[PDB]
This record gives C-alpha cells, structure tokens and sequence, in this order.
RNA sequence: GUGGCGAAGGCGGCUCUCUGGUCUGUAACUGACGCUGAGGCUCGAAAGCGUGGGGAGCAAACAGGAUUAGAUACCCUGGUAGUCCACGCCGUAAACGAUGAGUGCUAAGUGUUGGAGGGUUUCCGCCCUUCAGUGCUGCAGCAAACGCAUUAAGCACUCCGCCUGGGGAGUACGACCGCAAGGUUGAAACUCAAAGGAAUUGACGGGGGCCCGCACAAGCGGUGGAGCAUGUGGUUUAAUUCGAAGCAACGCGAAGAACCUUACCAGGUCUUGACAUCCUUUGACCACUCUAGAGAUAGAGCUUUCCCUUCGGGGACAAAGUGACAGGUGGUGCAUGGUUGUCGUCAGCUCGUGUCGUGAGAUGUUGGGUUAAGUCCCGCAACGAGCGCAACCCUUAUUGUUAGUUGCCAUCAUUUAGUUGGGCACUCUAGCGAGACUGCCGGUGACAAACCGGAGGAAGGUGGGGAUGACGUCAAAUCAUCAUGCCCCUUAUGACCUGGGCUACACACGUGCUACAAUGGGAAGUACAACGAGUCGCUAGACCGCGAGGUCAUGCAAAUCUCUUAAAGCUUCUCUCAGUUCGGAUUGCAGGCUGCAACUCGCCUGCAUGAAGCCGGAAUCGCUAGUAAUCGCGGAUCAGCACGCCGCGGUG
C-alpha cells in the first residue's frame, strides 16, 4: 500500500500430509470455492504418482518444485517516457508462488481426459527436468542474464 | 440536501411518538383519522398558538391533549368552547372524544412558536435582520444553551433568492443525547414563499 | 573568478612596435592655478546605406515537407542579402544602478583585487594598523510601502539637465541635418473623470512541493466477440405521452403498461360542470327491473318520502335557478419554499482578550514529530473558546442473574416421534448487569506524544459493520409527489366513453442473464441454514393427471399450523474430446392459471425442431477476508406478471 508493508497471510497445514505446500497447491487448483473437488483431485493425483513408478508423493513433488522455481526475474519499468526491462533478485515467497502457478497453469492445458491424469503426469515430467514449466523457467533465465545490458546501472 | 431531520434522528431514542396507540387490522383507518383530526384543529390554532397535540385512544373513545399558551382564550368563558370542540370532533370521528388541555410554560423556548411568530413579522413588511436578532435575544433571556435561525427565499421582496441566519451559543447537532427542537414554517410578503427554520438547544 | 581595465559604447589565443590613464610612498617645488558648464565640438551597441574586396558556419526574405477549422507561424530539409576587412555615412537602444557632477560629515561585522608600515621574525604562510577599488549583512536617520544605509535613496553647500492628469502625440506645421532610411526641435482643436505606484484578502494558472485514497503497482474474476432480457439515441408513426444528458443521464422517476394506471392518438359525447362554498324554491337523495346503444347515455316501470317539535325550526339531499365561481400533469427549477446528487465522512470554518502594522490586514490556525483525523506532544506573541473529528445510539463476538411457554430433553418409562408423565440442567428466547481502558510488562524515540513485542483473556490497539455528511462548490436536479409569485386557456389546454400507441425496427451506445463443456452433461440414493409472510390469506393430507395443475378436505389471526424435504455438497452407474448425450435461441401442435376479456401484448407445461457460440483486438471495470468468486431462499409492489431491486445464509 502507501503506508508500508503488510502481513503474510498465515496458512493452515493440511492434516493428511501435514505440509503447508500441499495446502497452497489445493488452494491453487480450486475454482469458485469448491474445495472438496480440488482435494479429491490432488489426492487422486498423488495416489496415481505413488502407484505408478513412485516412491512417495512428497519427495517427487518437492523435487519437481525445486526444478521449476525461478531464481532470476526481470521487471519492465518506466523512467520518464521510455520503458525498458531490468533483472532483479527474487524473494522466497514469490518463488514458490510462481512455481505453483506455472505448474497448475500448464497442467490445465495438457489435453487428456482428467485433471488428475494431467497433474500427476505433469509434475512427474517436471521432476525429471521436462515439461513446459521447466521451459518457462529457462525462458525467464534467458530473458534475464541478457537484458542485464540496460540494467547494469539501474 | 445534506442534513437529517433533527427530531427524526432522535425519535425512539430520547423522545417518544406524538401518537401512542397500538392497533393491527385497524391501522390505516386510525392513521388517517389522526391526520384528519390534526389537520382540522389548525382552525383554532390560527389564533390560540397551539404547539403539539397528543392522540391516544381506547376501546371506542379518543383521548386528546393539546399544548397551548392561551388557556382561557381556548376554553371559553365558563367552558363554552371545549364543548364546541368535542361536539364538532364527534361529527368526524363518530366516537367519544375527551380533550385534556395542557398549558405551556416558557413559550419563547419552543421552535414552532418562535418560528411562527418571527414568520408573521415578514408578512407585515418588517426587515428580517432584526426579527431574527430579537428572536434569539428573547430566547436567550429565558435561558437556553443555544439557538439558530435561518430565513430563505426572495428577501426584501426582491430578485434572486439567497439565505442567511444568525447563531447564539452552541447548538451541537451530532450529539444524540442533546434534546434539541426544530420546526419549519412559511409565509409571504408579496413575492413567492419564504422558509423559516429554527433550532433551540435546551440541555439534555 | 559578485576577478581586472576603460568617460561611456565596450575589451579574453600568442610575440613585437607606438601610446593614454589609475594607485601607493615621499616631502624638492609652485602658491588657490579650483568646481560646474547653456551654445559649440569629440566619441558612441546592433541593424541600415555607398565604393571595392572576401565568403567556412549561421540566417531575414524566399522554396519545399508537416501540423490545424485555416497557418501567409511555431517544427524539418534547403537557401539570398547580412554577419568579416579598408575607407566614408547614419547617431539611435530597457545606451539601466530606470540613481548628473564636485566636496565635507555620520555605528558596527564580514569576503576578495593592487599597495605601504610595525611585531613575532624561514611571517616570504601569522597578528595589528593604514590607502585606493569591488561585494554581502546591518544601526541612527529617511521612505507611500518596497526598501536604502561610509559605493546613501542620510545630514548639508555649489553649478547644470528635466517635470506639472490620461488620450490625441513624439503627431501637424515651420526650421536645421542626412545619398536614403530617418534624426533633432515641437503645438493646438477636440474627448474622458480618471490613468497610475506599492502593498492586502480571495479566485484562477496548459506554476511548483508534500502527502493520503482499489488511484497505480501485485493479483483473482469480468466487460468488449455470440444468443436473449432491459434502458437510451436514431429513424418510423395517428400517437410512438413527460422528465433525467461527462464523472455526479442511460434495470433512472416506474417497489409491477393487456382494460385501469394514462398525461398521448382516432372516433362518440357534456358545458355552474367529474370535484368545493354560498343563496332561494326547499328539504328526507335511492337503489332495482326492461328495451336501444361499443359504451358514455337516453326512453319506460314499485318509488328518492320528515328520523326536532312547545304547532312556530334545524341535519342528510335530487333538480332547477343563479351567478359569484370552479377546473388545468398548460409556461417559467434563470422568480421561489421544500426535498436530493457530488467534491466527501475529505478535515476544515470562525470568535473574545492580547500583541504586530500609517492602513486594508496579520498572529493564533506557521514550524519539527505523530495521527484515519485542526487527533496529540515539543517549540514559538500568543493565551483561551465555538461548530466540525471522536464519544453518547444500533447490530455482531464472550458470560452472570431473573423467567421457562407455544422453546429445550441431560438423569427416568413410553410410543411413529419430545409425545405423555416429569424437569428448566443444556440450547433458545429477552429484560437487567459485567467485559477492552495502551489497562499492566520490554525496547525505540527529545524522558514527551506515538510506534514495535509480550502476558492474560472470547476479543487488543477507533475488535467487525451500520446510522450520523461542517462553512461551501456546480444559476447541478425536480412547477409531474406537494405547495406557490407572475403569465396563459375557459361551449375548452376543462370533463365522460370505447379502441389503439407507450411493446413500433435498415442501425448505434450502456447495464445484465445463459453458455462455448469432463473441475462437465444424464439416472438413482443420502445430508446440512437464516432472514421474512399469512383471513377471505398461507394449505396439511388423500386421490386423479407424464407435467404445469385439479377435487374432496385439515390446522392456523401464529416460538403452537403453513409457506419450507434449500441448492451447490457426498455416494454409486453411465457417457469419451465431437459443434457432441455441450448450448437452448427460433418455429409447429396440444394444454393449464388469473381475469368480464391474454390478437396487437401475460406467465407456466408437454411432445417435436435444434441457431450462433470451441474463451473473445484496441481499450476498459470490481475487489484488501468470511471479502472476491460461486449457490440457493424470502418480500415490497401485486388477480396475474422480475434475468430488476431490497435482505438472508451455505462453500470459500
């Protein structure tokens, strides 16, 4: 705002796995406040992960998150009438925000016959350095570390 | 238009309804009968300076009480005018009526009385600047925490309208426990209509 | 370099030649030789003129490109005189410090340019004194204020130039000057009652700074594309009644157009009148039936029939007379009252006693910090006060006590069951009280206000939400809620009736609803609320109909009965990425309900048909938490008629 920084919106760790990350993942799949559907979807997807060439849904999910999250994002700014873009660092909460966002967005566009057949498949493809999510990360890193040219003294 | 009616903001908080009866399935008839009554008795009020009127009612009788400042000039010589009031009001209401006349003390500390009196000077070609000033002067001498007046319309019997009033002492309007009074009257000199408003603060 | 030099105009690379002035010390000399200066002469930025050279860059005039309503301008590409040298002419500038020259006298503080003395002495870098320039601050005094102030605009003497309300006008005439352009000198006739200087309070600026706010930024869902509902413009019409027009008009007045409403249009009708008072004859008026008529109305039938009586009156009322008169949603929101919108729930608007100012006026109310706050602290020629802010009012979050029916059922029997015996424990209902105050504990900070953290508690820093809208701004809106000054109509702009628009459709704009599917469509089963409404109203139950519904009947004027088993949700079985088992527009046929009557022009049911639409460019909107998104329920208005409006709760 204008007055100054604000709080961080504490979350309630889901009771099944006792992991706040699964809570945020449930919150991102959910649309229109229909939360039980989102919960059923995430649990069916994790069942599908473990049953087929899996070890545990938390482990492969964390690794997929690690492989997707970005570390260098740029910001397109305005100075006095000419606009450019400059890289900057990335604070931690924004990182997991972006990770979840990309994974869900690009699983929603897969093209199979169930959101589970999409989500489980996509985060498996992600934990093996594949999938449009990882390519989105690398597009970001390539835009950065190039557009540092008109950023070196910003 | 940016102020609420000061005795409608406070009704049901520190003041009461001027009509105290409870009825259901006979409510429209009662409300219009009260309206008829009150719109009639503005006949004597034209001379006798009545301020309020309180309508109560029982099984079939209607108990009325009026606040005036002229007790004798409203009851008659030995009781020959209240007789007429009752025998006339029976012709409307078709019931039994019983006027219980109150008398008002300190009449210069009443919104309708003051404003209606200082809206009768305007009709007799009097300048407004001293009517309001003498009104608040004779309202403070009775002892009052504050008073405020305001006249509006074509002033002096002249062209395009304007407005102006005068204040004396404090008149807090936002305080809910304030017991303020208010009234709005009319008059003409020869041009259109004028509006006179008056507020008096009498402690809480 | 607020450095240097020159009487001014002016003078900036370097070397030489010719030359003017200033400053300082000394004390050889002359002995008032001085100051000012009408007329006269000399010099005098830039532009311009003449003769002959020179000509890179820049650039009047001019050409071409743009922009605009136009652009003989500003902007871009070019481009001639001129800008440069020698010699002549011109003689003017805001040629300014808008401040003539000479001389003496009158507090202080501080920089810098060029010198001279004394001390300490590497003083050659430091201290002090003293001349002449050049700046800043400041006293007496001066000034109408601004200001000036040993570089006077102070106190005084000498000499010169010039002024006497604003226009006409630096014009005309004469005269001198100039190659010219022009320069110098310099009126009147007539016309106005002002024109000016400096400062004061407001309002404005295509002036600046600080801050705040779903104002941007970070996000989530939309609008703009498609079909339909609805309002507006436009066109059309016999009429498409009137009002609202950026934000702050456009699901607005209208919280209910088939007739009524209804002002508009076409036909059929009336004139003291549909509605009010008066005065007289007088006085009790009706309703009902039958023919004609679309009705309005007219013509006939039983008759509107004394309710006060002292014999002498008064209330209701039809007609008539009878004219005073009535009647107008006709005009003027720029003649008004009243009632609203918006800045904006932003934080402002004034007074008394003092002090300041020649005076209008100022101060307070400016400054730092903090705050949602002219809310608080500190400082300060101010010290206090009033309306605004906050508090007092409502609802929601926790509980004590009083009261247990129509509410409730924990310890008991009983049935279909809280039902019936029993009880008021629990929930609930509703009166009266408690509880939140930076109130304690730690740190920051001027120890201050305030901010950050903790304890306890249902709740913590205006706990959440509502009502509450200052002085003022927009000649904002409304004569159509109602009133009302002036104007207008009166056998019609008044009044009564039937039928028709207000719903017309080559189109354009706003606000919404339903979708484009698998986080979905269809079939069967199982659950969980709250606010409200009801007497000619809300309808239990049983039966008939595929359905919307219908019949017989039952309780309830209501914590008792009913509207009312909420929908998303959960569990099974299907369908398989397609213009489709998505979507539900449009059309055909058959019904139901209200109503005297659903063609124009109502809502609902069933069978048949099965359009556009596969997530929507420029641009643009809402929202900071039980909020956004999504799902149903109730009622005001109302025979009937809601995708609109006002509320309620569920998931979140």
């Amino acid at each position: 705002p204008r007055k100054g920084p604000v709080a961080k919106r504490d979350v309630l760790p889901d009771p099944i796995y006792n992991s706040k990350l699964v809570t945020r993942l449930i919150n991102r799949v959910m649309v229109d406040g229909k939360r039980g559907i989102a919960a059923n979807i995430i649990y069916n997807s994790f069942d599908i992960i473990k049953e087929s060439t899996g070890n545990d849904p938390l482990e492969v999910f964390e690794q997929a998150m690690k492989n997707v999250m970005p570390v260098l994002e740029v910001k397109a700014r305005r100075v006095g009438g000419s606009n450019y873009q400059v890289p900057v660092e990335v604070r931690p909460e924004r990182r997991t925000t972006l990770g979840l966002r990309w994974v869900v967005n690009y699983a929603r566009l897969r093209g199979e016959h169930t959101m589970e057949e999409r989500l489980a498949k996509e985060i498996m493809d992600a934990a093996n350095n594949t999938g449009a999510s990882v390519k989105k990360r690398e597009d970001t890193h390539k835009m950065a570390d190039a557009n540092r040219a008109f950023a070196h003294y910003r | 238009g940016q102020k609420v009616h000061p005795i409608g903001m406070r009704v049901g908080i520190i003041r009461d309804w001027d009509a105290k009866w409870y009825a259901e399935k006979e409510y429209a008839e009662f409300l219009h009968e009260d309206l008829r009554i009150r719109k009639f008795i503005a006949t004597k009020l034209a001379d006798a300076a009545v301020s309020t009127i309180e309508i109560e009612r029982a099984a079939n009788r209607v108990n009325i009480s009026i606040h005036t400042a002229k007790p004798g000039m409203v009851i008659g010589k030995g009781g020959s005018e209240v007789e007429n009031l009752r025998k006339e009001l029976n012709k409307l209401t078709g019931k039994r009526v019983h006027i219980n006349i109150v008398e008002i003390k300190k009449p210069d500390l009443d919104a309708k009385l003051v404003g209606e009196g200082i809206a009768r000077q305007l009709e007799n070609r009097v300048a407004f600047r001293r009517a309001q000033k003498q009104a608040i002067q004779r309202a403070m001498r009775a002892g009052a925490k504050g008073i405020k007046t305001q006249v509006s319309g074509r002033l002096n019997g002249a062209d395009i309208a304007r407005s102006e009033g005068y204040s004396e002492g404090t008149v807090p309007l936002h305080t809910l426990r304030a017991d303020i009074d208010y009234a709005w009257e009319e008059a003409d000199t020869t041009y259109g209509k004028l509006g006179v408003k008056v507020w008096i603060y009498r402690g809480e």
